């Protein structure tokens, strides 16, 4: 998970 | 013109391509037609009562593909138009207006972190690269104050930045100003009186409530209020002298929270719910549609 935009990862 | 505030597209699971536009007057949100490809980590601006959505990035169940488009909504008919392309993919692009022409900032593409700059002219229909900035950044906050733009924080790929530049389209060059008391990649970045705002965003560890203020004319960077939750990859727009941010990714939620900032009483307020969480929305504001 992206920690800056919460997206997928 | 300023009536609504529109929020375009967005993340939550995949990302979105809602319209919706909330009305301060009444606490109404209204459904509005859908963008034409769903996007997250665009911007959102509005010139000569269009409203229009530029870059991001589709990040579906098919597949991650970042935008070049720019697209634009007239409320007069509800309906969402293809406008001239950018040169290039810009996900979690800033963009900002000086003197009705749009300049998008930044953003990514692939593993690739743009430093370059463009500009569109609406009456022509048309993008033109500008001077680049300084440092390659995504997730940069944008604003307009006095016809210069600024570009603030983001990422450059290697580090989360707290600095900050200011492009002057006379001498289409862009220096550097005072950086930010905070790192943020993915705040909220916006105008209010001679002070830019730089609320929330991601500083490498936490998501943050904190919110700073540069005043031009000093030249300096000093916190405000923080809002009641942090979020980054929130959306923020300006209405009668109230700062909103909307949305964004708090660490655990995708945040519904609309907050107000008055800087008369230098607080925060929750003002509203979004119809349903999400985060790297596009805002702007503009006249009610029909």
């Amino acid at each position: 998970q992206n920690e800056e935009n919460g997206e997928q990862e | 013109v300023g009536r609504l505030i529109y929020t375009a597209g967005g993340y939550f699971r995949q990302s979105l391509s809602y319209l919706e536009a909330y009305n301060p007057s009444n606490g109404s949100w209204l459904r509005l037609a859908d963008l034409q490809v769903p996007r997250s980590g665009l911007a959102g601006c509005v010139v000569g009562g269009l409203l229009y959505a530029v870059g991001g990035r589709n990040n579906s169940p098919d597949g991650n593909t970042d935008s070049s488009a720019l697209d634009c909504y007239n409320p007069m008919t509800n309906q969402w138009s293809p406008c001239a392309s950018m040169s290039v993919p810009r996900n979690r692009i800033g963009v900002g207006v000086i003197d009705g022409h749009i300049y998008a900032v930044g953003g990514s593409h692939g593993c690739i972190h743009h430093s370059s700059v463009e500009r569109y002219e609406p009456e022509r229909d048309e993008w033109h690269l500008v001077a680049p900035m300084l440092t390659r950044r995504i997730g940069v906050g944008v604003a307009v104050l006095n016809r210069l733009l600024y570009a603030v924080g983001g990422f450059d790929g290697t580090n989360r930045l707290n600095s900050a530049e200011c492009y002057y389209p006379e001498r289409n060059e862009w220096r550097m100003i005072t950086p930010m008391n905070t790192i943020r990649s993915g705040a909220g970045v916006c105008v209010l009186h001679n002070c830019i705002y730089a609320a929330g965003g991601y500083d490498g560890q936490d998501q943050l409530n904190s919110v700073e203020r540069y005043d031009v004319e000093t030249e300096t960077w000093t916190f405000v209020a923080p809002m009641r939750h942090h979020r980054s990859a929130l959306g923020i727009t300006v209405h009668q002298g109230k700062i909103y941010v909307l949305g964004g990714y708090d660490g655990h939620t995708f945040l519904d929270s609309v907050e107000c900032y008055d800087p008369d009483s230098d607080t925060w307020s929750e003002v509203t719910r979004m119809t349903s969480g999400r985060s790297g929305v596009g805002v702007a504001v503009t006249m009610e549609p029909c």
